[PDB]
């Protein structure tokens, strides 16, 4: 078996694909749902219109 | 704290009242909310910085429309009565100086 890095990369893209899928699903669910805020979160400070 | 601060602290409080914005400071004292938005520090600061001119307008409105009060008029003319009240005496002496013998006791006309 000749292990030139292009042929090895062709071998290893499947395993990398599965590992990336697992990592990205965990990232999306846990990290984004637990940390990020959607739809332009901001802090609102009201002021009454004075006389 | 038992013998001096009870007397020194009121003077410092008076100094701060003359120096620090009293309405804004009193607004900042009540920190918290009871079911309404806009009672946090940021909103209170914003309304307080807009409340200076509103308070000026309210004082002028009270002076113009409501029945006048002696304290309001005195504070409106405080410099004529408190600090430069002696300038009134100076002007009176100057007006009466022509017949007042002050030219014969160490003074000019
Ligand atoms: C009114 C005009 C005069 C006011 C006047 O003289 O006040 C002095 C003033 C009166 O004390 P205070 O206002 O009752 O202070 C109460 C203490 O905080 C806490 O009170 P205390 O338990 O320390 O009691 C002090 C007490 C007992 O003294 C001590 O326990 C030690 C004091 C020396 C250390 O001293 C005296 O009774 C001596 C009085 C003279 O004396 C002092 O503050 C003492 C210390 C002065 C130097 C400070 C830096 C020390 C280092
Ligand atoms: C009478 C003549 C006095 C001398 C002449 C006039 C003043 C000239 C400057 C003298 C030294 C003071 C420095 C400036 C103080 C100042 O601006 O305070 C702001 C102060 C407002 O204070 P604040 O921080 O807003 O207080 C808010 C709360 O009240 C705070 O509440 P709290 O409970 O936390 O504190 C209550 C109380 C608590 O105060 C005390 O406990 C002070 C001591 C109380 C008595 C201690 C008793 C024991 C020792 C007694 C003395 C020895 C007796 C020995 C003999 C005994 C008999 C044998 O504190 C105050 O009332 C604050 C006022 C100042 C206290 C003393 C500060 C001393 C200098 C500290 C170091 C400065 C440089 C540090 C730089 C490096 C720092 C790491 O404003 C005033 O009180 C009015 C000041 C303006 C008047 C005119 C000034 C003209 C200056 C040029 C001279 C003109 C000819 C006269």
């Amino acid at each position: 078996t000749f292990g030139e890095l292009q042929t090895a990369d062709d071998y290893l893209h499947v395993l990398q694909l599965r590992s990336q899928n697992k990592w990205v699903k965990n990232y999306w669910n846990r990290s984004l749902q637990e940390t990020g805020k959607t739809n332009k979160a901001h802090v609102i400070s009201p002021q009454e219109q004075l006389r | 704290a038992n013998f001096v601060i009870p007397y020194l602290k009121p003077v410092a409080d008076f100094w701060n009242s003359l120096c620090i914005d009293q309405h804004q400071d009193s607004l900042f004292q009540f920190k918290g909310q009871t079911g309404s938005l806009g009672t946090d520090w940021t909103s209170k600061y914003l309304r307080s910085e807009q409340d200076v001119y509103n308070h000026k307008y309210l004082q002028y409105h009270k002076r113009v429309h409501e029945a006048p009060e002696l304290t309001d008029v005195i504070s409106d003319n405080v410099y004529r009565l408190t600090l430069f009240a002696g300038v009134e005496r100076v002007l009176s002496v100057r007006q009466a100086q022509a017949i007042l013998k002050t030219q014969f006791a160490g003074a000019t006309e």
